């Protein structure tokens, strides 16, 4: 990683050696990348999802964007990492939470939510760096996503995905997904 | 208390040293390497 703290170089380790700097590829390479993907995990996989993934990428892209222009990976918080890794955690991600079966545009909105969050919002530290980064997605989403209604990440229930309420007897090893389970729902069933 | 509310009622067993003030951090490795070839060569479904 580029100097800071334990970071450095040593001026004789490329005496007569080459280095090749590596840092963040360009925006629309990223896309290139991320709308394909994008298509083979929801247009690929949902048509009511192949009929809006587009704005998901859209969503994805300037969302980032503005949030690694209010936040830095490496300069003021090492609990940070702004990278190619931001978006490759929220798709492989989208992924893995596939669970909750056939997933609606509200849901894969939801999961794709879970997944900004997730790499964003509680890699930050407090409360207004929270809300930027919430005013940056819910922007981003509601110029792009904003047609079938996909925001049940929130209204619906808590962004979660429920499993000790909805489960599997021996292999809950790896816990089902199955979001569809309630506040009291929960309390009651947990406490078994 | 939650940790292993979830972690156990997700079935991936919680695996912890048996640690004291003094308590062996050779054996405290050495149980560590118990739960590595445990996981892999066994595959087993372990929260560390």
């Amino acid at each position: 990683n580029p100097t800071a703290g334990s970071f450095n170089i040593t001026p004789r380790m490329q005496r007569h050696f080459v280095t090749f700097a590596v840092q963040m590829p360009n925006a629309e390479i990223t896309r290139a990348m991320y709308y394909q993907i994008i298509d083979g995990h929801f247009s690929s996989f949902d048509v009511d999802v192949a009929k809006m993934s587009n704005k998901l990428v859209d969503a994805t892209c300037e969302l980032h964007r503005n949030v690694m222009h209010n936040f830095l990976p490496s300069a003021v918080k090492f609990h940070y990492q702004f990278n190619l890794r931001d978006l490759s955690n929220i798709t492989q991600g989208l992924t893995r939470a596939i669970k909750e079966y056939y997933r609606e545009p509200v849901k894969v909105a939801r999961l794709w939510v879970h997944e900004c969050e997730r790499v964003f919002r509680d890699r930050m530290i407090n409360e207004a760096d929270m809300a930027k980064f919430d005013e940056f997605r819910v922007a981003v989403t509601k110029k792009f996503f904003d047609d079938c209604g996909g925001m049940v990440a929130i209204e619906e229930r808590p962004l979660i995905y429920a499993s000790h309420a909805s489960m599997t007897y021996t292999p809950e090893d790896v816990p089902v997904y199955n979001a569809l389970s309630s506040y009291d729902v929960l309390r009651k069933t947990l406490e078994d | 208390s939650l940790a292993r509310l979830a972690s156990y009622i997700c079935g991936y067993e919680v695996y912890q040293i048996s640690v004291s003030s003094t308590y062996g951090i050779n054996d405290f490795k050495e149980n560590l390497l118990g739960l590595y070839r445990k996981a892999g060569t066994k595959g087993t479904p372990i929260t560390f």
